[PDB]
Order: C-alpha cells, then structure tokens, then sequence
C-alpha cells in the first residue's frame, strides 16, 4: 500500500494504488484506497483492509451526520479532530494487529488565502496528527519511497493537472520499490485511484487522464 | 376517565396546533417542494433526513427539532447498518407515527406537532414522489398529491384542492403554494423554502435561499 | 372502580375499531384470501408472517404495524431456534393475544386494533385451512370458515353467512368477498388484497397486483 | 377503600370465570377423566404437566395457557434438579395459588381463571388419584371425588353429587360427565378430551381422539 | 387518610382470620402439643422449623404456607452459618414479626395469617417450653402455657383458661385439646396433630399419624 | 385534568416571573449589551457562557444559575469534542429550550425563570448579532432587536419599541437601556452590566466595573 | 469408548461399549454410554463421563419438554439443532478438557420412504453435524477401529437382527485393537447395551440376544 | 476445502468440493459447502465446519428477516454489508480457532447492464470485502490451485453450461493437488454441489450434469 | 487418606481411616472422614481436608432442608443428584488444588428387593456418578490398594459384621502399602471409623467392636 497527497496552488490532490498484498502473495490488484469523505474532504487509509472501508464509510457518515443535525458543516479544525478520536477508539485492535492508519486532505474554504486552502493532515496511531504544511505527505508500505521521489518532483508541481502527474509519479515510484504497492497494470488496465479538491468542490480524477500520465512515465523512463 | 381523559390530551395538542404557524408540501415536476411561513433566519421548520427524504413540521419548535434529530438519527444508523438504498422514509414515518404514538400516552403532556416526511425517487429511476402526515397521536395517512399542516388549513386545503397542477413547474408550484398559503391568513421572501430536487444524483435536498427564491416567487 | 374502569377501555377500544376500516379473510379451495379496503398505496393491513402463515389486522395503523413487526420478530427467531416447520401461527395467536392481553392491563390506552392470523397446510400435506380471531382485550377465537373485523360487521359477517361458497374458487371468493364487504357500506381496484397460496412450494404468501387484480374482481 | 377495592377485583374475575365454557374432571377405576365443551380444534383448555400430573383450566384462553406453560416450565425444571419422582402437582398446586395468589393483588386486573392440576399414582404402586382447585384469588382447595369450573356450576355439580360413580369405568364415567355438563346448557363428538391413564408405565398423559372418542360418547 | 387506611387493613385481615379453621398449641409434660381442625390429607397447617422449634398457623394458605418456608428457608441457613445450637425460635419469632410487618405496610392486602412458632429445650438440658404468637400486623407476644388462632377464640381460649392441666400428660393434654377445640364450634381422627418431644434426642418433631392418634384421642 | 393540569404551571411559573427583578438585552454597533438591575455584589444575573455567546436571565436565581452552569458545562465539552468555532449559542438556544422543556413536564414545580442567549459573530467576520428568549415552557424566539424579562414588560418593552437606536453607541445603548428600565418601576450604578464586544480578538465578554460604568451613564 | 450406529432396511441400531478408562487404568466395566432420549431417538456420548450422562439426560428433557409445550414433538430438523447448540454452548469447557462429543441415531417418522428412515448424524465439537447418509458411523477412543471393520461387514446388514450382529462386531473389533473401548467380559457377564429404532419406536435390545451375539462373533473367531 | 465462484454473461455460478478433513484423516466425504441464501444469493463458506452450516443458515434467515419486515429485499450492497457484519463479530472465536471464511455469489437484479449483474465477494478474517471484478475467486484449502488453474481456462467461459465445466474443472484440479479438497468419488458416487445464478434466479445445479461433467474432464485427462 | 464401603445381604458398611498428610509429613491422626448424612445415607469424602468436612456438613443440611419443605426426604436418585452438583460446582476450585472426591454410601427404603437395597456410588471430579453394583469401592490415596485386596476377601462378606471385619481389613492392607493412608495405632489408641446402614437406620460403628477387628486382623497377620 501506498497513499500519497500534494499540494498545488488551486488546492490538493490524494492518490493511492490498489495492491493488496497477503504474505507475500498478490490478492487484490483493484482496491479503492481513497475516498471522498465529504464536499471538501478526502481520506485515504493504509494497513488493514477491514478496518479501512470501515473508518472511511464511518467518517464520512459522522460528518454528514453533524451537519444534517447543526445546519453547518464542521470547521476543518472539527473535521480534523472526529477524525482523530476515531483513530484512538482503535488503538486496542491497533495493538494486537488491525491497524489503520488514515491521510486526510481537504480544502478550508474558510482559509485566509484561498490558495493555500489546500490541506493535508498526517495521523498517528495513537490519535496524533500534525498539519503537514510541507506540501506532500505519504503513508504506507512503500510511503517511504513516494515521499522521497516526491522531493526532487514537487517543484514541478504548478497546477491541478501538474500536481497530480507528480503524485501519479510518486505512486510508481514507489511500487518500484516496495513489493506491496503495486504500479500501473497495462496488460489488465489497472491504474492507481486520485481525488482532487478546489474551492468547487472535491471530485474523482477519471482513470483516463490517470492511464494516459502512466504511460507518460513509463515511456519518459523507458 | 381513561376514555374522556384521551379527548383532554388530543384538544390541548390540537389547539396548539393551530395556535402555530403553518406548514406545506406538495409534489412537483421535480419533485416535493417544502414552504412554510417562518420570520426566523436561524430557526427551521424544514430539513433533510436522508439521501431522498424530507422533513417538514409544524408546531412548537423544540418538540419537533427533537423529532427532527432522532429522524436523522435513525436515517443514518439505519443506512450504516445496511445501506443508504435502504431507507425510505415510509420507514421514518413508522417511526415518527412510534414514538408520537408512545408520547401521546406515556409523556405527561402529548407533543403539540404535525409532521410531514416526503420521499423522492433514487437518481436514475423514476417513481411517484410520496408524502407521509403524522400526527400527534400517532395516526398516519399519506397524500398523493399535497399536504398541509398547522394553524388552519381547510382554507390553505382548499386553495390547494382546485389551484395542484398535477405536474407543475418549480416556479409554478411555488407560486400556488404561497398563494395558496395565503389563503389561511404578507407573504414576503422572509419565510422558508426548500425542494426535494429527484433530479440531483445523491443528496437530494436543497434550500432555496434569499436572491434566487425572489426570481421565482409569486406577487400578490 | 377496577371493574367500571375496564368497560371504559374496552369502549374506547370498541369504538376506535369500529370508526376504522374493514378487513375480511376467508377459507377458498387453494387456500385463504385476504381483502381489506384501502385507499393507500404503502401502507399495508395485509402481509406475511411466516412461510405458511399470514396477518390481516383492521385499526390503529401504527399499532397494529407494530404487532406485525413483533410477529415477524417471534416467528423468524422462533424458525432459527427449532425449526422452519415449528411455528404454527396457532402459536402467534398465543402470543398476540398475550400482548394484547397485557398491553390492554398495564399501557395506558389499550390498543385500538383487532387482529386475524391464518395457516395453511404445508406443500405436500393437506389440511383444512385455520383462522384466528384476536381482539384488543386478549380474547381469541377460531373461526372455521372466514373472519370479518374493523368498521361495522353485522351486515358483511351476514352477507358471508350465507355467500360463503365452502370450497370457493379463488376469483369466486374474491367475488364473495368483495360484494359481502360492500354490504357494510366503491370496491374497486383501490383496495389491499393478497393470498395464502397452499399450493406454494414454501412461502405460501402472495399479494395480488393491480392489473391480474381486474381478471378476478367483481362487477356492481 | 383497600377493603371494597377488593371486592371489586373479585367480582370482576367470578364474572369473566361465568361467562366462560365449562370444565370438568374426575376420578375414575383407571385414573382421572378430564372433559370440557370446546367448539375449536387448536385451542386446548386441557394438558399435561409432567409424568403424572394432569392440567386443566377454564376461563380467558391467554391467560391460562400462560399459566399452563409456566407450569410445565416448573415442573420440568424441579425434576430435573432433583428427581421426575419428585414433583407432585401439590407442588404446582401450590405454585398456581402462590402465583394467582400474587397477581390478583399485584396485576391491575386480575386473572379471570379457575384451575385443576391432578394427581395419579405411578406405575406400579396404588393410591387414592387427587384433585386440585385453585382459584382466581389464590385460594386452593382440593376435592377428593370431582372438580367443576368455569360457566354455571350449580347444576353441572349437582348433577355429579349423584351421578357420581365412586368406581367408575372410563365408558361409564365419560357417559356420567358428558350428561353431567349438559346439565348446565349439544354435547357433541365436538369437545375436548383426554385422561391420566395411572395403568401407563411413565406418561400418564393420553388425549381421546376422535374417532376413539365415540366408542366411549353418550347418547342424549 | 394513613390512619383510617390502616383501619381497613387490619379489619380486611381480622376478619379472613375469623373464616378460616381453628388452631391451637399448648405445654404439656414432654413438650408442646399442635392441634388443628383439617380435613385435607395433604395440606397442612403444622410443621417443623429446626430440631427443637415447630411452626404452626391458621389463615389463608398459600399465605402460611409461603412464610413456613421462608421460616425454613432462615433456619437452615443460621444454622449452617454458626451452628444448630444457635437457631431459637425466639429469632424465627422475631423474623415473622418483621416480615407480616413490612407485609401489612408494603403489601397491597396485608396477609390473613395468625402463626404460631413453639421451641421445647434441647435434649438433655431441662427448661420450660416457650410459646410465640405472631399476628397480621407485626405484632408478637409470648403466653407461658398454651396459644389459640382462627376462628373464633373466644370460647375455645376460655375452655383452656380451665381446662389446662399444667403438667398434663400427651393423652391428657390432647383431649384437653381436641375437647376445648369443640368449644368453638365433630372433632374426628380427621385432623391435623403433632408434637415437639423434647424427649427426643435431635429432631424433637413427629406427626401423630392415624392409627396411633385413636388410642389417645377423646371420646365426645 | 391533564389540560387544566398544565395551566396551573404556567399560572405558577408566569407569576414568579412578574414578582422577579428586570433584565434587557439588546443590539447595539460593537454587540451585544446586558444590563439588569441586581443590588447584590455577588449573584449574578448575567454571565458569558462561550467565546462569541452570552447568558442572561431573570427569576429564582438557584434555578437559573444551575442552567448557567449546564450551559458553560454544554458549551466547552461540544467546543473540546468539535471545534471551539462549532458552539453557537442557538445550539444553547435549543438545549435550554429542551431542559426546560423537559423540567415543565418531569419535575414537580416547573422551574421560574425566564432566559436570554446572545452571540455576536467571531472577531475578523462582520454578522448582525442574533438574540433568543426561552421561556418557562420551553418555547423559543428569536429577536432581531432587543430582548425584556422578568417583572412587568410591557412599559420597559414599549420604551425600546420607540428608544431603540439600530445602531447605537455603547454610551448611547446603555442610556437607552436604563432609562427604558425605569419605564417599569433608582437605576443607579448599583446593577449588573456587561457586554458582548464583537471587537474583541477570542473572548468577547467584558463585564462592565464601578468606576468606568459612571463615564457611559444616563441621567435621571 | 466406542459409540457406534448402524443403519438398516427398517431404521436404525446403535451400541456402545462399557468399559471406562482413566489413564491406563480401568475403572470401570459397566458405564451405560447409549441412551433413549425420546419415541424415536437415541443419543451415544464419548468423551469425558460427567458431560456424557448429562448430555442424554438434559437433552432428554428439553425435547419432552418443547412437546409438553407446543403439543407436538420436533422435527427430526429440530431435534438436530438443539443437540448442536448444546455442544457449542460447551466448547468452553471442552477447550480445558470437559470434551463431550455425541453421536445422534434416529427415525424420521415424516421421512418420504419409510424405509430410509433410520438417520445417523454424526457432531463437530464446535457444534457442527452432518448427516451421514452412508449407513454407518462410529465415535470414541476406537472409532476408528470400528468404522473400518464395520466397512467390511456392512454388506451383511440385512434387517434388525442382521444389523445388530454386525453392531456388536465392531465393538467387538475396537475393543480388541483399543485397550480404551474393552469388549465382552465373559468371566463377569458384562457386554455393550444397544437401542434400535424402527417405525414401532426405540427399544432397548436385551443383553440375552447380545450376549448370544457375542459368543457366536467369539467362537466363529476362535 | 475449495469453493468456487465464477461470473458468466448471463450470471454466476458458484460450486465447492464435499471433503471434510480431521488432521490428515478423512472424516467427511459428502459435506455441504454452498448454500443458496435467497433466491439471487449463495454463499459458501471455508475453515471450521461447526460455524460454516450455522454463518449460511443464521445469514439466510437475517436476509427474510429484513424482507418481511421492510418489504422489500435488501440491497445488494447491503447484502455484502450484512454478511460483513457477521464476519466481523466471530473475529473473537476465528483468533481462537474457529474460523468460518465465506465467499458471496449473486445477482444484482438492479445492475445497470443485466449481463454484469453476476457479482462475487471474498471476505477477510476481519469482516473486510472486495468485490472481485475479474471473474473468478475461490477460498480454501486448495483455493489457491482452482484460482491458478481457472485462470487459464477462463477464457473458455461463454455461458451457464460453459462456466459450470471450468467450475467443475478447478474443483477437479483442485482435489489432485490439496489432499484436503477431495474431488469427484466414482466409486461412491459423490460430486461436488453447484448452485447458478440468472436474471431467473438461484438454483441447485443437479449432481446429473455435474457427475456427467466430472467424467468429461477424468476421461480427457486421461 | 482412603475411604471404602462395602455392600452386604441387610445393607451397606462404609469406614475410612484418620491419617492426614502434608507432605510427607504427618499432621493428623484422628481426623473423621466418613459421616453420616441422613437416616440412609453416609458419605465419605477424600482429598483437601476443607473441602471434605464442608460437603459432608452443607451437604446433609441440604437433604433435611427438602425434607423439611417438601415434608419427604428425597428419592435416593436425587439424593444422588444433589451431592452431584455440588461436586460440579466446585471444578472451578478443584482444579487448582482444593480437589474433594464424595463417595455416597445408603440404603434404598423403596429398592424392590430390600436385600439389595444397599447402595453405592462413586463420584467423578467433573461431577459425574456410576452407581457401583460390584459390592465394593474405595477413593483416596491408596484406594487402588484397598480395592485390589478387597476383591480376593468379598467371597467372605455375608452379613454386618462380616462384612465390616472386610471393611476394616481393606484399610489396614491400604495403609500398609500407602503411607499417606494410616492404619490402626495401637499404642496411642486410634481406629478408622465406620458407619453400617440397614432397614433400621445408619448408625456409627463403636471404636469397640473395630478394635477389636483391628487386632484379630494384626494377630492372625502376625
């Protein structure tokens, strides 16, 4: 598994593979990994596959439950903090083995600089989260590789469009390296799930501009 | 006086009633259309339940806020526990005809409401948009075509009765709902409007705000 | 006055039944028919217990909606615990009248609702078809032929004691049915009906549509 | 008014005990005979209890067959903790007057019920059979010829007081009490019947069907 | 009115006090006598409590009879939890007391019992036998040589208040008895008689069967 | 008398009400204000509750100082389980309104006050300040203007139906305010002030002391 | 132990041993294994003693019971439930050691050729069954000794009386391969119990015809 | 143990083996593995036999139960969530031992295009899904050899008929490498079961065309 | 500690010694082990030492307890019952160490044939009974010793005191092989004790009359 979310000027964009790794032997190759967990919020969850539909499909039921109840959707700082508490309420499963360890990024339509309403929160499994302000984050089992590619090609990032090519990069990138990601598969057309967020809204990035950048990449570097 | 004790309950909810501000719905080209008089900006007499379901009552507020909350409440477990396409607000009409049944004899004073909740056909599919009235002693009936709800509504029914186009326009029903409204009584862009809109692909509600609601309204 | 205290009931009870619509259910050749008049489209008087029997109740929707429920809740768990073939509707009488029993001693208002609960032999297994009566107060009683209840009945209980056909086809007892109902008093395709399908495989329940409706029904 | 309060409770129950059908048992060369007038074929007023230990009981349906129950449930249970030989029916006697007892000062209204367990001797040793009554208020008394209960006693007992065969056999004494019940009033191979046969090895217990049943059944 | 009310009770009690059959109890050479009238075989209004302690009582009885056990029920378990030697009767009394007390407050209808709990020294030990009189109410006093309960006392206790021959003997203080029971009224080997033998080593209670009770009983 | 039972609690609470002290809040250019009079120097009649959103209110001050607290206790918890900015005092509306909802019900007497939440948008945002009344009852309304309670209204109420500046200066508010107060009846710098000051960066409360009270108050 | 229940023309015969074991010591020599539980079952119990007579015994009770109740005896469908349940709701204890594993011999008096029914269901120590539908079957300690004897000599089942011979063959043909199972003692006149089961109802076989039966087995060896 | 799901043009087909091993000891050889929930669902169902009969019959009863009281049948997405559910809450017992893995089969009869509406589920230990989108999954001991088999004759796949032999073919292929599958007894006459799925329904596939089938595949083999 | 009954033509005689050992070390010499219960019924009781004088006593109360409720003592078969559970409901702590092993000695007033009446039963740590019908019984540390001498001496058991000279004998062979066991102490003046049971009652064995025994036994050893 890797996820990984950028930053660009419009907002952010949250991709993630869909290998499914049991041993060490493939058992999924079209895993949904990311999810739009609301208008302005997406969420992409690693480790366990149970607990990972389940906090996705949860959260977002959480969120619009509040609004439908309030009126209001919840501040991003709210969003931020359900979110966590959820991840704390799993620590005794996360203990003896069902760990799920959520990314979230959305866009504060109330920021100051509408262009900086980008966001991307880290989780820990113990119910931490810092607000990365770095621009990408990555968590998983190949994260460590996406996060260190992504360093050289996050200067490239410029718009909508041009961030997600360097996500999509990062995500081959990474399966690459580590086993348990999975890259792009031509012979089955299997390629890499993306959610983009603007100040319109959050939507899924159709796999046809998804395949077309896999080639991209896999033609630049053959 | 088990017997004369139940008419006491019934007179003190139906006078309350009446003595609140009143409340209608009715099916439209594009669905159900909620509208009811309310000078509050904050306090809604209106809200969604679900994906496809509407709620509207009328009455004193902090009863059926409490039953609007428990309504979205059981909507969304419900939906949790098996999925979204399993809610139908024909459900929560049991449920809201349950509990207001329960209140009715076991709560010392019975809830002084009405109330409406309207379902609309999935995206794709297309189905006879469905309205539900609940009472406040638990009975429950459901209008094909238009249902109106507190202070007097025989005149409001009535306007109703000759003024529902079958298949109206947004626009059009709009303007025989507040004419219609009207008639049991002004009529200003300070009240509330929302429509259960079956063309939009999931959450099918929407609340018609101040600027656009002017470009549909009826003059008077 | 414990005693006088207990008429009270059962008048609010008796009455609130009689303002309600009617329900039949009869003995015909494949089984047992269920009619009730109902202008409603969802909400339902008639339906499905368990494999081999069915509920048909005339009142108080949404609490009779509830012991249907509660039917449904028994028997299926009933089935799991010992067996499919275990649960005899004879036993949901029992039950149902256990309720009622209660209900009508220890809630405030006893429920205003009469019940009728129906079996029909197993697939292969030929067996004279059984209806029970329950009522608000807890009593129960089987008739051997057909059930009438809600609204005034003497004069459609009457029609039946002597249009009952003993082994009556089913367009023929539909048309019975019907005409019997209309004596206590329109009937048209604008009611609930639905069967105890003997000859069923297992679940031995179906509802009769609107348009194969029309083939069967009875001209006035 | 602690004093006429209760007064009222038991009027209410003798009522309800009167206007229902009538039940009769007694001792016979072979055990005891249990026979009681009733039109339906599901709905028995008549059971067994456990081993040698006979039920019977007239009165609202739902309300004894609970009793019933509640019984079998005892027994089997007692037996198991101890011993089958260790369970009495003066036992359950006295479980139904404890429990009676409690629910006509407990329960709003109390049970409109009169009961009968009977004993019979096991298998091989030899003992006087032994009847029991319990009452709707509690009270328990137990006669050592005959038991009658529910409906109009009066003439159904005096009838017995005479017709009473000390040393009866089965024929004999079926014929005795099918007369005997009449008395009070038919009387058809349409009733419900069965005996503690003490000549059985271990369940004592044995319905008369009914095709068997008119080998025995007296002319009127 | 919580003075008047209590009123009501007490005569409530009293009076089913009065209804029920008579029972009496006295101090003789070996211990102490239980008589009482009964006509049942079964149902038995004397018995055993501990080894040197007996219980006897009048009234309705499945209401005795409940607190016969519970008596047993206290006992068994004192003893278990210190010792044999530490049950007293004299504790059993106040037990009573307390529990009829609670009743007639707690309780809807207080019980219509009168009890009687009788303890005769040890086997070796030598010491005046003691008698305790426990009433509806809570109430407990102690009489030195003999107790009467149910029915009307009046006569029968005015027998005893001559006829009690201190140190009379089994035979002796039975027609004693049986003769000062008739008083309030026959008197045939058809009832119910025990005694604590403080003569026997540990469990001084013994029933005087049938046959053996005629060669001391009392010619009339 | 279930209806009539209600009356008497409204009469009882209404009343305590009246015989209570003054209290006004109103709109003003920088918030919210809130003056009533209170000789005390300790017991409070207003108070903050969250950043952005103020309590008032009038009557038995042990009964609305205990939902002060519920208040603030409310308030923090939603601000720690959510976000500081998710707290809105129509949430406080609503949670007021059911308490003493609930209280005019459940509890014995109903409790006699008579309340005021106000918020004033966060510091950078500019929004018209919003104020709400809950009664006795449970009932909630919001004023756009300015809120009365406790004591007679109507004169202190009509002085601001003509006093009230739309947007007054602090100075000018606090005039307003005291001299529409005394419209009901004094008014020296012995009462309780303090403000909701939109201006203010987080905490938008600040009570308003002795010394500094003087510069803004109104002549007599 | 060995339990063991055949399946013949008229219905069913089942037989178990009487020896008990503790450790490898005997202690005792006449232990009633098979027992009636009601008109037309019959329930074997191996394993740990304690549970083996209170299973029939409780058992025995709850079926009677429900008829008392509701009338009618259960369907052979439901006399199959409640036994499972009770070996699930024992699982607990058989994890220590209490382990008690039945073996259910029947006639389905609502069977469609009343020929066929003679039913053996055969159960899962978590509380699974299945029915057997093969004619013969066997549990315990040398179960498996018998199951494969008896697969030779199940030809030679003919009616009542053939089956039985061929029943306390194998019991015979355990106890002489597992010193746990212990087969006729001679000496002090001890030998299996037997149940059959036809369309009349279940009744105890007498130890005459057995013990008749084990001589004829023993000498036809000798 | 190996079951088998496969997804033709007009539906699903789903069959498993009939085998039951106790340690390397056969102690089943006619168990039923595939269950037929509702009238467009089956379910099979790997692992523990005792929770295997009971998650199909508990499952089956909750689908009615929701039937006849909504009125309506659910979802098919609530169908999966349900099952789900139920996985989940065994997740206690599955640690210990018991552990009961299911594989769902059916037809949505609201699918978009009724030829795709055949659906298959496989389920995690955790109560996880993922709708396999690829034709063919199989759980069991053996599953892992059906799955690499059935890959190649997938292709093959052309309708109802033309699936069940590739079904068939993988539970053969299946049995001759997992000593634990157990494929086709000639000698006794035991085949493994098969229910399909259409737009008509879910029906048992009668052993007839199976028993045929299998000796299609023996005798070309051979 | 050993504990043995006997079965005879009138009835039954049970007797154990008065040894107690902690370790190997002595720490008793007169402990009482055999009690009598009720009018018919005695029971011996081996293992930890509190657990043994506790069922005895609670025990009998719960007998006389029926009695005095139900106005008749129990049937011997509850009587059997009773003490059953109670030893079941002490698992728990015998599993641990506190492990109390009941062996019921009584006489059937209701047996057909009173000559037969007597009656033993042995009893199972998990709560298990077999009523012996073998004349003889023994439980304790060297019960394996009295009843394997036992058995050659019951040919001369033919009457009370005949039987119990066997009694009395079984225990001093027991404690002359098992040193935890004790046999009669001559110079301090302390003999196992006994209780006999009849048509008349139980009633205890006076130390007379078995010393006596004892010393026939030493002398004719001697």
């Amino acid at each position: 598994t890797t996820i990984v979310a950028l930053k660009y000027p419009g907002g952010v964009v949250m991709a993630g593979d869909r290998r499914s790794t049991q041993g060490n032997m493939i058992s999924g190759r079209d895993v949904r990994k990311v999810y739009i967990t609301d208008d302005y919020t997406a969420t992409g969850i690693a480790g366990t596959a149970a607990v990972a539909v389940e906090f996705a499909r949860l959260y977002a039921v959480e969120l619009e439950h509040y609004e439908k109840l309030e009126g209001v959707p919840l501040t991003f700082a709210g969003k931020i903090n359900r979110l966590a508490i959820m991840v704390r309420g799993n620590l005794a499963a996360a203990m003896q083995g069902l760990l799920a360890l959520p990314l979230l990024a959305g866009y504060d339509i109330h920021a100051s600089d509408p262009q900086s309403a980008g966001r991307i929160v880290s989780f820990d499994a113990a119910g931490g989260w810092n607000i990365e302000e770095e621009g990408y984050q990555a968590v998983g089992s190949g994260s460590l590789f996406a996060k260190s590619s992504m360093k050289k090609l996050y200067s490239q990032v410029t718009d909508g469009d041009s961030g997600l090519r360097v996500a999509v990069e990062a995500l081959y990138d990474a399966a690459d390296d580590d086993s348990a990601t999975g890259g792009p598969d031509l012979v089955r057309g299997i390629f890499p799930t993306a959610v983009i967020i603007d100040a319109d809204g959050a939507v899924d990035v159709p796999e046809s501009r998804i395949a077309e950048l896999a080639r991209a990449i896999i033609e630049s570097r053959s | 006086s088990p017997e004369q004790a139940m008419r006491e309950r019934s007179e003190l909810a139906r006078k309350g009633i009446a003595r609140a501000k009143s409340v209608v719905a009715l099916a439209y080209a594009g669905g159900v259309l909620f509208v009811a008089e309310n000078p509050s900006r904050s306090l809604q007499k209106i809200s969604e339940l679900y994906d496809r379901v509407g709620f509207a009552a009328a009455g004193k507020f902090n009863e059926f806020d409490n039953l609007r909350r428990g309504g979205i409440q059981f909507a969304d477990t419900r939906g949790y526990a098996y999925d979204r396409r399993d809610v139908t607000g024909r459900q929560l009409a049991n449920v809201y005809a349950q509990t207001l049944g329960t209140i009715f004899t076991e709560q010392a004073k019975p809830y002084e409401v009405e109330l409406c909740v309207a379902e609309v056909a999935h995206y794709g599919e297309t189905k006879r948009p469905e309205l539900y009235r609940i009472t406040y002693d638990g009975s429950i009936a459901d209008e094909p075509h238009f249902v109106v709800m507190g202070g007097t509504t025989e005149p409001i029914a009535n306007a109703l009765k000759e003024s529902y186009a079958e298949n109206a326009s947004l626009t059009d029903a709009l303007r025989i709902a507040v004419a219609a409204l009207r008639a049991g009584s002004l009529g200003v862009a300070s009240l509330e409007v929302a429509v259960l809109d079956a063309n939009r692909p999931r959450r099918a509600f929407r609340r018609i705000t101040g600027s656009a609601l002017q470009a549909l309204l009826v003059d008077q």
